[PDB]
Formats: structure tokens, C-alpha cells, sequence
């Protein structure tokens, strides 16, 4: 599996757009919002929610969670092609989906909130979730084979009044499922020293900062950490699942993260959605005391707000930012892919970039300079030994003031020329 | 209790660059997309620009080289920065609330006068009931607010306690440059001399609040 | 970059009849998803803008049903029937179909109203503001139907000019009237000990008031 190591001015990277395949009708004029891409094996989950009106708050048409292969499509360029799909009764009670693969299934596991979205009426949330289990090859059936849901007898959330699914993807290992979750800790019971959090360089970064923006508001009633829910397929005819937060290394406010098998390990992403913009992901060193080892990257961040824009260091209260993951695909170099949004303080112009920890390989820009966009979603594979990788990229829409997701394909190039 | 709260300069002089910041109570930015309207003074409402929940930022082309629109979910605050401000952009802006493209909450407007001249706290004067000013049993007291540069200025009565039989009149920039208003409120003839009517006069620009009384 | 005309620019209307405002758009306002985002909002005096009508014919939360949306392509008409004097405002169509969001140039409701008559009181310049070297007489015309009205000022018995500014607040929901000040602003000086500093009113509902002031 060999791919240019050299940093090339050159256009050698050249994507295909294939959201086609995707389940999203342009012409119906709908905002298609809270969108997942999971890729495992030649498998993939999708979901998203479709609404007529503002993305925001326009009335919600259809949630859709879909699973199908990931196939050549005929010109040695993969594609999306779904075989399952199922919509949740009470479309609008279903939040925060992540998906795991296992076995000819995908598991994904949704928060169930009839109070809103879970991280903003938190305290009022039930803490109830979902898991429900979808056929990737399915078969007529008179049950429940191709689509059911499942019962997790208890839910171990330790200290952590209330935990959640919190992001796209997760992992196998065994028998056994890791999602990437967020758990809720009562302020007032959150140990932390100020004098940890790092103003040194900073001149008006203050010890508090570090502590206050652990919440979405410096008063937030909780705090967010980011970790995993495991679920032990093999264990009990119910199993349960367990949350297993995350090391304080290089902690932030917990957000939509992401764990995936990049070349036989786990790989854990963390979206930066406070004051450390620099890209948080890594090798996991160990899962269950989660523990990753955080590339020092120097090269790639997000863009931000005022307070906590691209490129910022400096502690800061702050809950700012966007998901815009990346895909290990050598470890020899550690070398990743991903699409950024190449902005220090607005949320436009989708750049697919290759690049590693001091030095960005090579790019293509997916669209103009101009071009509004936000979450992006990059799962990279083998295609008769051509590395390949699909993201996801919302991108808005001006013609219908939305915002939709895009799919491209995009093959990393053997050769630097 | 969802609110919108606009706080500006109230001054700015030409080329130079205005900056407003809103804060919101009762909702979260994360929740709702938040839109800037401006009213030019006497003239009609303009939208010049939305936020959205994710960060996504769409603008009016017009003012899209001159006009940035940023937020902080934690501290509720979203502020709208313009640049290269010129008379026509003196206008009283406000930050709005969006639901499914709808404006649903409106803050009160934070009024922005573009103008190279200084700004200036008025001087209240009595206007004094009297013969003159009496009508059978119903008398008229007023105060003359002058010389304020800025535009906005708030009238009150008794501290708010007299609400009753107000008018304020709307101002007129006088050949100075500095505005000119007068606040009259209607009496019972029979309460002047025994009950005492102070107006009380806030003028944010100048951070000027002044109690001046009304005697007969 | 998509236009909307209002054919009202000034609407009068009587208290429970039927008032009738149209807005046309320069281009088809249908979106995609096959809604026309067109809204109706009103400003009464003093507040800011209000949403009464989304979605072409849908009542905002709390809009009372008299309030009525209707259209088809690029026109639309709001009818309010059973007019109340709580009405009376600045209504202004809106299309949230393309962006630019764009309003209409605006619609003034006017109540009609049984003419009334204006009580007229003087006002002479407080000594505080004579010591300030200025003196400002002030003429008031409170609760009066006919906006339209003439105040003449007399120093002496000369009929004064260009000394004089007028200003009228805007219609009150309460009664439909309206009044005006017209303030007389000279220098202490200029205030040369002339006497009879007289006010002259005319108006639909009178036949000619005078108010005047003895300078000492
Ligand atoms: C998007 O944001 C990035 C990041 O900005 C940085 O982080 C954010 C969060 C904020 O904190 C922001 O304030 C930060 O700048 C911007 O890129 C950054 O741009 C700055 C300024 O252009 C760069 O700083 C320079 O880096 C170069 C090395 O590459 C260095 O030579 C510069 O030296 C300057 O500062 C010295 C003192 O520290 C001073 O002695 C120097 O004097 C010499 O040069 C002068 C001319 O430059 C000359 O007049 C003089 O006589 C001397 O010869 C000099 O003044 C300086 O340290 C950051 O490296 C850069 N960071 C990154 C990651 O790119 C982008 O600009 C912004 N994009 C847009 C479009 O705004
Ligand atoms: C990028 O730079 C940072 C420094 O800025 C660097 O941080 C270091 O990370 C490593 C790995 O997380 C830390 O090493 C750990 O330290 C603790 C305490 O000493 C040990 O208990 C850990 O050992 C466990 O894990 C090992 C690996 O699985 C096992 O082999 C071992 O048996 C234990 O189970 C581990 O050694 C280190 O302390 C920090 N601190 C430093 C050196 O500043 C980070 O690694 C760098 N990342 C990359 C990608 O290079
Ligand atoms: C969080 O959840 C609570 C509980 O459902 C919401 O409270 C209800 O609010 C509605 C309208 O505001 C009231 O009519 C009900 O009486 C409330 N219920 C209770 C049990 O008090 C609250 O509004 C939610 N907040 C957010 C931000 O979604
Ligand atoms: C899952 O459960 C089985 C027994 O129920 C156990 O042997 C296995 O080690 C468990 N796996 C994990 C990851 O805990």
C-alpha cells in the first residue's frame, strides 16, 4: 500500500462525487441535517435527519438510518449502496446515533429524549437510550432479523449522573462494541487544578479558564467528558452497557468523537470544540482506561469563533468549533486524510487534505473559498489495494439557503507527480 | 424570560468601524439561528445578515466586503461588526430571533448615529405649569431636554411612578447639531404645589441620567 | 435582489372597518420544498417590528384572527377587518424565499377618527435656561384628530419666522389624536422684554385659539 510521502504542490489529489448514492433528494428542497457516516469492513451506516425549512427548526420530514456495502461501482471507484433502512417512529425523539459494525450487523445505539436535545436540557433529560440492530445483507423475514431493537438492562455510568452515544463511529473488538460517548458530571463534583490548565504563554488566558469551559456555559449545572460505551455482546442475554471515560491528558469538553481500526489499531478522534483547536487524535494506547496518545500536530485546526479561532492555544472560555475528523492511513509515516475547512473564523471552504504532525502533504479544494460547509465525516479503505477515502461534507446550498451533505471519493495518489 | 439585548457605541465616525454586541437570555444560541436587521432612520427595515447554530454565516451581498457577524455560546453574547461606516449606515440596529425563517423575538434596537461631531449630555429644563398652561382642572408640566449630540434619550417621571398622561415628543436636530426634545405630562391643577414632579432623563451615550423638578 | 412593493404607502381607515394592504414580489417566491415564505410584521410606535402572519396565511402565536393572510404567486394582501385602534403602526411585508431576505418599503395605518379638538398650553423659558443665555418658548396642542394644524407665533404682535420647530408624536392607540410642540427658541438678548409672546392655533375643530405670555 504505497502513497507520495512528499509534500507536492501538484493537483494529485482528485475526487469524485458520489452523493449520488446517498439518500438526499436536492430537488425536494429540504435541509438535511444531522448526518453520520460509519465505514467498516465493505459495510457502512448512514443516517440523517431531513426537514422542510430552516435547518435550525424547519419541521422534520424523515429520520433516516440506512446500512449498505461499499462497493466498486464499476470503474474501480467505490460507492454507497444502501440495503437496509429503517425510520424511527417519532422521528424527532431520537438523538445523538453512533454506529458500531459486528458480524453481518450494525449497531447503532441513539439517545431517547422527549425534553430536546440531551447536552442542552441536561438536567431535565431521562437519560433513556436506544440500541438498535440493522441487517447490513438483508433477507424476507417475518421478525425482527433485518431491523430490531435491543434491551441494555443496566447502564454503568460510575460517578456521571447521565452518559451518551456522542459521535459517528466506533469499534469491535471481539464480541464487544465501543461507541464513542459523553458523560454528564455534576459541576460541583468535578476535580480539577487550576493550576494544570496552561496560561503560561498566554498573557490574558486565566487559571479558570480550563475548569469553566469543561461546560458549555462557565455556570453549566454539568460538565462534559468525552469517552466510550462498551457493550459486551457476549454477556448475559441482555447485556449492559458501560461508560469508560477518557484520560485527562489533553482534556477538553467533551464532544462528537470518533474510535476506528486504521491499519490493525484504534484510532480515537476528539472534536475541539473549546479553547484547544489544534487537531486532537491519536493511537489508543488502551481502551477500556482510555488512554490515547494525541498526535503533537502543529499544522491542522479548526475554525472557530472569536474567542477560540483556528490555530488558538490559549485557554479560553469557550464551546465553539466544528467535527472535521481525519483517517490514519500509514502508520510507518503517520500519515492522515481528512476535509477542513480551510478558515480561521467562518465555517467555509472544504479542503481535503493529506498531511502529517508539522506539514501538510497535499490538498484539494472541494469547492470555492467562498463556500459554506460544516461537519465532515472521512473513512478511509482498501479497493483492490488502492487506498481510497469517502467523506462526507455538509455544504450549504444557496440556491435553497440550506445545507446538504456531499459524498466524495477521493484515491490517495501512489505517485507525487 | 427570552430576550434580546443590544449594546452599541451609539457614535461612529465616518470610515471608522462599528461593533455591536447582543446578548440573549432564555434560549441558546446552539438552539436558534440568530439575524441582524437595521432600521435607517425614517426609512424602511433591511436584513443584513444571519448566524446560524452551527456557525455557518449567510450575509446580504451589499455589506458582505464591510459586514462580519461572530457569536460566543458560552458567554449568550453574538456581535455584528461593520467596517467603513458612512451616514447612510447610521441607522437603529437590532438583533432578531429566527424560527423556520420567521423573526419570533426582536431585541429593543441599539440606536448608531454615524457623525464626526462629539458626543454630548443634555440640559434639562423646567417647563412650568401655570395659568398659561392650565385648562379647567387639567394642568401640563414638561421638561426641555437640549444639547445632546447622541440620539437616544429616555424621559421619565416620579422615577417611572407617573406613567400617566406622557408625551414625549420625537427630537429635531437643531442648527447646532445637538437635539433638541420636549417631555410634557398632564396634572390635576389641584396636586401643583403640593405634589412635586421631578422628570428624570437618561442619555446612555453620555452616561448622563439627571433629575431635574417641575415647580409652578 | 427580489423586490417588494407595498401600494399603500399611507392607509386611513375607521375604527371596524376593513383595511387591506398589498405586497407583490418581482419574482416567483415559491421556495423548493414548495413553501412561500412570505410574512407580514407590524411596528407600532415606539416597538420594535412584530410577527402577525408566516407562510403567506399562517397567525403568528397570539395574532388575533381579525388578522388575515392571503395570496398567490407575487401577490399577497394582509386584510386586518373589525380595525382597532391598537392596530395603528408600520406594516411591512417579508419573503424569506431567497436570500437576500427583503422587506417592503412599509404601509402607515391611520385611524380615522371624529375630529377632535386640541387643548393648547404656553410654556415661558425657565430662568435656568436664561441664564444659559437662550430662551425657549414652548406651544403645545395636546389630543387633537386633524393632524393637520397651524400654530403662528406672534413676539409682540409681530408674526414671527424661522425661528420656530414643530414636532408631532405619532397617532396614540389609546384616543387616535395626536400632539404637537412648537418650540420658539431665541437668544436672551432677543428676548428684548417684548411682551405678549403669543401662540395662535388653527385647527379643523376650532375657530382660533390664541395663548400668550406678559414677558415678566
Ligand atoms: C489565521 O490565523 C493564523 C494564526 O494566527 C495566530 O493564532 C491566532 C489564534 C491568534 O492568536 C493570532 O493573533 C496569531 O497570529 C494567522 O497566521 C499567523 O500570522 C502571524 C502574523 O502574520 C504569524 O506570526 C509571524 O510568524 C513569522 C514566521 O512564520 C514571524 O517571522 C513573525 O515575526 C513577527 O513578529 C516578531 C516578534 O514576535 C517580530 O520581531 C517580526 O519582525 C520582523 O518582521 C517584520 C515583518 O513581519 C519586520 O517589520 C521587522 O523589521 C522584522 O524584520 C515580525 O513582526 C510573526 O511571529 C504566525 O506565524 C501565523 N501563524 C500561523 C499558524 O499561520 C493568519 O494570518 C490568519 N489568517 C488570516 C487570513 O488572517
Ligand atoms: C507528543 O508529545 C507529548 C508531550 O508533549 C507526549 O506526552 C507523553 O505521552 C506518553 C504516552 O501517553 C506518556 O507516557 C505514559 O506515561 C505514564 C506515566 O509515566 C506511563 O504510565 C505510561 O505507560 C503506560 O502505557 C505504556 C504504553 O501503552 C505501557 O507500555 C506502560 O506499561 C504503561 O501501561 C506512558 O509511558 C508520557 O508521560 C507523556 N509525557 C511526556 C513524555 O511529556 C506524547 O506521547 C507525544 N505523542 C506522540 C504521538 O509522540
Ligand atoms: C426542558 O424540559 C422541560 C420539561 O419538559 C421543559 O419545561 C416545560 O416547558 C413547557 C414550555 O416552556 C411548559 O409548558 C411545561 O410546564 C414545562 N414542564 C415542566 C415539567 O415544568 C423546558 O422548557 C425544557 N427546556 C428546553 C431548553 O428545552
Ligand atoms: C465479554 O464477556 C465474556 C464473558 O461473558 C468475557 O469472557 C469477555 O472477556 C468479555 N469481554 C470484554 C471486552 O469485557
Amino acid at each position: 500500500n504505497n502513497i507520495c510521502l512528499q509534500k507536492t504542490s501538484n493537483q494529485i489529489l482528485k475526487p469524485k462525487l458520489i452523493s449520488y448514492t446517498l439518500p438526499v433528494v436536492g430537488q425536494s428542497g429540504t435541509c438535511i441535517t444531522d448526518p453520520l457516516l460509519a465505514m467498516d469492513e465493505g459495510y457502512f451506516a448512514y443516517s440523517h435527519l431531513e426537514r422542510i425549512g430552516s435547518c435550525s427548526r424547519g419541521v422534520s420530514k424523515q429520520r433516516i438510518i440506512g446500512v449498505g456495502e461499499v462497493l466498486d461501482r464499476g470503474d474501480e471507484v467505490p460507492s454507497l449502496f444502501m440495503t437496509n433502512v429503517w425510520t424511527p417512529p417519532n422521528p424527532n425523539t431520537v438523538y445523538h446515533c453512533s454506529a458500531v459494525y459486528n458480524n453481518e450487523f450494525y449497531y447503532v445505539l441513539c439517545a431517547v429524549s422527549t425534553v430536546g436535545d440531551p447536552i442542552l436540557n441536561s438536567t431535565y433529560w431521562s437519560g433513556s437510550l436506544m440500541m438498535t440492530r440493522l441487517a447490513v445483507k438483508p433477507k424476507s423475514n417475518g421478525g425482527g432479523y433485518n431491523q430490531h431493537q435491543l434491551a441494555l438492562r443496566s447502564i454503568e455510568k460510575g460517578r456521571y449522573d447521565k452518559v451518551m452515544p456522542y459521535g459517528p463511529s466506533g469499534i469491535k473488538q471481539g464480541d464487544t462494541l465501543y461507541f464513542p460517548a459523553v458523560g454528564f458530571l455534576v459541576r460541583t463534583e468535578f476535580k480539577y487544578n487550576d493550576s494544570n490548565c496552561p496560561i503560561t504563554k498566554c498573557q490574558y488566558s486565566k487559571p479558570e479558564n480550563c475548569r469553566l469551559s469543561m461546560g458549555i456555559r462557565p455556570n453549566s449545572h454539568y460538565i462534559l467528558r468525552s469517552g466510550l460505551l462498551k457493550y459486551n455482546l457476549s454477556d448475559g442475554e441482555n447485556p449492559k452497557v458501560v461508560f469508560i471515560e477518557i484520560s485527562d491528558q489533553r482534556l477538553s469538553i467533551g464532544s462528537p468523537s470518533k474510535i476506528y481500526d486504521s491499519l490493525g489499531q484504534p484510532v480515537f478522534y476528539q472534536a475541539s470544540f473549546s479553547w484547544d483547536t489544534m487537531i486532537k487524535f491519536g493511537d489508543v494506547l488502551t481502551v477500556n482506561p482510555l488512554v490515547v496518545n494525541w498526535r503533537n500536530n502543529t499544522v491542522i485546526s479548526r475554525p472557530g469563533q472569536s474567542q477560540c479561532p483556528r490555530f488558538n492555544t490559549c485557554p479560553e472560555i469557550c464551546w465553539e468549533g466544528v467535527y472535521n475528523d481525519a483517517f490514519l492511513i500509514d502508520r510507518i509515516n503517520w500519515i492522515s486524510a481528512g476535509v477542513f475547512l480551510d478558515s480561521n473564523q467562518t465555517a467555509e471552504n472544504p479542503v481535503f487534505t493529506v498531511f502529517k504532525d508539522n506539514e501538510i502533504l497535499y490538498r484539494a479544494q472541494l469547492a470555492s473559498e467562498d463556500t459554506n460547509a460544516q461537519k465532515t465525516i472521512t473513512n478511509c479503505f482498501l479497493l483492490k489495494n488502492k487506498i481510497w477515502c469517502i467523506s462526507l461534507v455538509e455544504i450549504y446550498d444557496t440556491g435553497d439557503n440550506v445545507i446538504r451533505p456531499k459524498l466524495f471519493a477521493v484515491k490517495i495518489p501512489e505517485q507525487c507527480t | 424570560q427570552v430576550q434580546l439585548k443590544e449594546s452599541g457605541p451609539g457614535l461612529v465616525a465616518p470610515s471608522q468601524s462599528l461593533s455591536i454586541t447582543c446578548t440573549v437570555s432564555g434560549f441558546s444560541l446552539t438552539s436558534y439561528d440568530i439575524s441582524w436587521i437595521r432600521q435607517p432612520p425614517g426609512k424602511g427595515l433591511e436584513w443584513l445578515g444571519v448566524i446560524w447554530t452551527g456557525g455557518v454565516t449567510n450575509y446580504n451581498s451589499a455589506f458582505l466586503s464591510r459586514l462580519s457577524i461572530s457569536k460566543d455560546n458560552s458567554k449568550s453574547q453574538v456581535f455584528l461588526k461593520m467596517n467603513s461606516l458612512q451616514t447612510d449606515d447610521t441607522a437603529i440596529y437590532y438583533c432578531v430571533r429566527e424560527g423556520d425563517w420567521f423573526f419570533d423575538v426582536w431585541g429593543a434596537g441599539t440606536t448608531v448615529t454615524v457623525s464626526s461631531a462629539s458626543t454630548k449630555g443634555p440640559s434639562v429644563f423646567p417647563l412650568a405649569p401655570s395659568s398659561k398652561s392650565t385648562s379647567g382642572g387639567t394642568a401640563a408640566l414638561g421638561c426641555l431636554v437640549k444639547d445632546y449630540f447622541p440620539e437616544p434619550v429616555t424621559v421619565s417621571w416620579n422615577s417611572g411612578a407617573l406613567t400617566s398622561g406622557v408625551h414625549t415628543f420625537p427630537a429635531v436636530l437643531q442648527s447646532s447639531g445637538l437635539y433638541s426634545l420636549s417631555s410634557v405630562v398632564t396634572v390635576p391643577s389641584s396636586s401643583l404645589g403640593t405634589q412635586t414632579y421631578i422628570c428624570n432623563v437618561n442619555h446612555k451615550p453620555s452616561n448622563t441620567k439627571v433629575d431635574k423638578k417641575v415647580e409652578p | 435582489d427580489v423586490l417588494m412593493t407595498q401600494t399603500p404607502l399611507s392607509l386611513p381607515v375607521s375604527l371596524g372597518d376593513q383595511a387591506s394592504i398589498s405586497c407583490r414580489s418581482s419574482q416567483s417566491i415559491v421556495h423548493s420544498n414548495g413553501n412561500t415564505y412570505l410574512e407580514w410584521y407590524l411596528q407600532k410606535p415606539g416597538q420594535s417590528p412584530q410577527l402577525l402572519i408566516y407562510k403567506v396565511s399562517n397567525r403568528f402565536s397570539g395574532v388575533p384572527d381579525r388578522f388575515s393572510g392571503s395570496g398567490s404567486g407575487t401577490d399577497f394582501t394582509l386584510k386586518i377587518n373589525r380595525v382597532e385602534a391598537e392596530d395603528l403602526g408600520l406594516y411591512y411585508c417579508f419573503q424569506a424565499s431567497h436570500v437576500p431576505y427583503t422587506f417592503g418599503g412599509g404601509t402607515k395605518l391611520e385611524i380615522k377618527r371624529t375630529v377632535a379638538a386640541p387643548s393648547v398650553f404656553i410654556f415661558p423659558p425657565s430662568d435656568e435656561q436664561l441664564k444659559s443665555g437662550t430662551a425657549s418658548v414652548v406651544c403645545l396642542l395636546n389630543n387633537f384628530y386633524p393632524r393637520e394644524a397651524k400654530v403662528q407665533w406672534k413676539v409682540d404682535n409681530a408674526l414671527q419666522s424661522g425661528n420656530s420647530q414643530e414636532s408631532v408624536t405619532e397617532q396614540d392607540s389609546k384616543d387616535s389624536t395626536y400632539s404637537l410642540s412648537s418650540t420658539l427658541t431665541l437668544s436672551k438678548a432677543d428676548y428684548e422684554k417684548h411682551k405678549l409672546y403669543a401662540c395662535e392655533v388653527t385647527h379643523q375643530g376650532l375657530s382660533s385659539p390664541v395663548t400668550k405670555s406678559a414677558a415678566a
